[PDB]
């Protein structure tokens, strides 16, 4: 499982 | 080039449309244009930005990660994997050095509020992080440590400009604590920028902002689920 | 042309790559390519070019109704929605003038078994309904007498060499009724259509494959759905 | 609602 990153918002 | 034409506003708009269309490389194309006018970027335009680029580029790493995969099971017979891979991954290059580009050439500078300063420094440390996840000779060495340098910048200004609620800041130290994780092979300074950035912002959590308090929170859960992963 | 280096093995090797890589503009270039060598398709290497073109068209089709829709409601101020749903048309158009000179030029042919011919007869009424979506002036009456013409060809010789439970029967009965609902305005004729198909497929219930009842199936169930829906 | 057609498959 991978680390998570910032995620695409609005 | 393309997009010379076009008028900035025009340009902005067509990347809402886009954006609307799931039509991601184009949204990205209209905003490459109406970066290249050379006026700022807003907030909600750096937004059209960010979010452009990154499903490109995601779905490019996706694929190159499907591709990798194959081609490692594959060695543990014929070139197809590894010229397909290869494919693949030049057209990943192309996109990040093209918006390394961006940030070089336009938008990175001394002035601006930090806001902005923080959100391009922190690009530009992801898209060398991406970049750093298909490298492998003496180009490695050095992507990583631009990566770095524009990670550590970003977090220079944001702990002294921002407060510790702030997104932009969040995502930037959520960012580089993958960075320690992920590229530099060093989980113990993952963790402990992750859990330092989630306990700070929890005791400043007064600091929340009315426009972005959702987004605040939504990173903040995203790293104490790196932490439980890590842990 | 960008193909024509590569050996026709080596192609259908890297559609496959390119279908797990989810790369599907990529894998209708491959595919282009293995058609373009002038030899045969297989039903696998069917299944192939089908899945490539099938998403690259649909992802454009998804892009165009959302455009579309902008457009309609901003007509109930400027030209930047039409200009870029005509953009996305124009590429539309396009990929479905690829597809349909690959089925003139190299894939329709008078020999062949039942499969072949009515599947690519098929593709060719499906790409010509995709055209006739976004057609209006003197080509939409060409476009639609040319997809009626692919769609009816390939029944008459579905119902001649075919069984009622055949999938690729099945599914060209579904595709000439959506054919007939959406573009002919015929319900009448949508619904006879898929009615007749769904219950002669039932009455001979006993001609399903043990390799694709499971596609059979799904297709009755499609049938029932726009049955449902119409009446 | 629109009409359905042929799905991909495998
Ligand atoms: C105001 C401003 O410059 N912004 C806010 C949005 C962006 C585009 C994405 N970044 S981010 O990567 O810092 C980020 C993304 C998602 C989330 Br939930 C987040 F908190 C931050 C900020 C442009
Ligand atoms: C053997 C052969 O020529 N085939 C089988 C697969 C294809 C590619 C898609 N067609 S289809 O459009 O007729 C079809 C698609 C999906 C389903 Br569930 C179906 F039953 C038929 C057949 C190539
Ligand atoms: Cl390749
Ligand atoms: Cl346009
Ligand atoms: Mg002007
Ligand atoms: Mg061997
Ligand atoms: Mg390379
Ligand atoms: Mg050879
Ligand atoms: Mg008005
Ligand atoms: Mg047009």
């Amino acid at each position: 499982q991978r680390s998570t990153s910032t995620p695409n918002v609005h | 080039g393309a997009m010379g034409s076009m008028e900035r506003a025009s340009l902005i708009q067509k990347a809402k449309l886009a954006e609307q269309a799931e039509r991601y490389e184009d949204m990205a194309a209209f905003m490459k244009g109406a970066v290249e006018k050379g006026e700022e970027l807003s907030c909600e335009e750096r937004n059209l930005l960010s979010v452009a680029y990154k499903n490109v580029v995601g779905g490019q790493r996706a694929a190159w990660r499907v591709l990798s995969s194959i081609e490692q099971k594959s060695n543990e017979k014929g070139p197809e994997v590894r010229e397909y891979r290869e494919k693949v991954e030049t057209e990943l290059q192309g996109v990040c050095d093209t918006v390394l580009g961006l940030l070089d050439s336009h938008l990175i500078k001394e002035a601006g509020d930090a806001e902005s300063r923080v959100f391009y420094l922190k690009m530009k440390g992801d898209y060398y992080r991406y970049l750093a996840e298909v490298a492998t000779g003496d180009d490695k060495k050095r992507i990583i440590d631009s990566a770095r340098s524009a990670y550590q910048e970003a977090m220079d200004i944001s702990k002294k400009e921002m407060p510790p609620t702030n997104p932009i800041r969040l995502g930037l130290a959520l960012n580089f604590s993958v960075f320690h994780y992920e590229i530099a092979n060093s989980p113990e300074e993952a963790i402990s920028l992750a859990k330092t950035t989630f306990d700070e912002a929890m005791a400043d959590l007064h600091t929340l902002s009315e426009d972005s308090y959702k987004d605040s929170t939504l990173i903040m859960q995203l790293l104490r689920d790196n932490l439980t992963l890590w842990t």
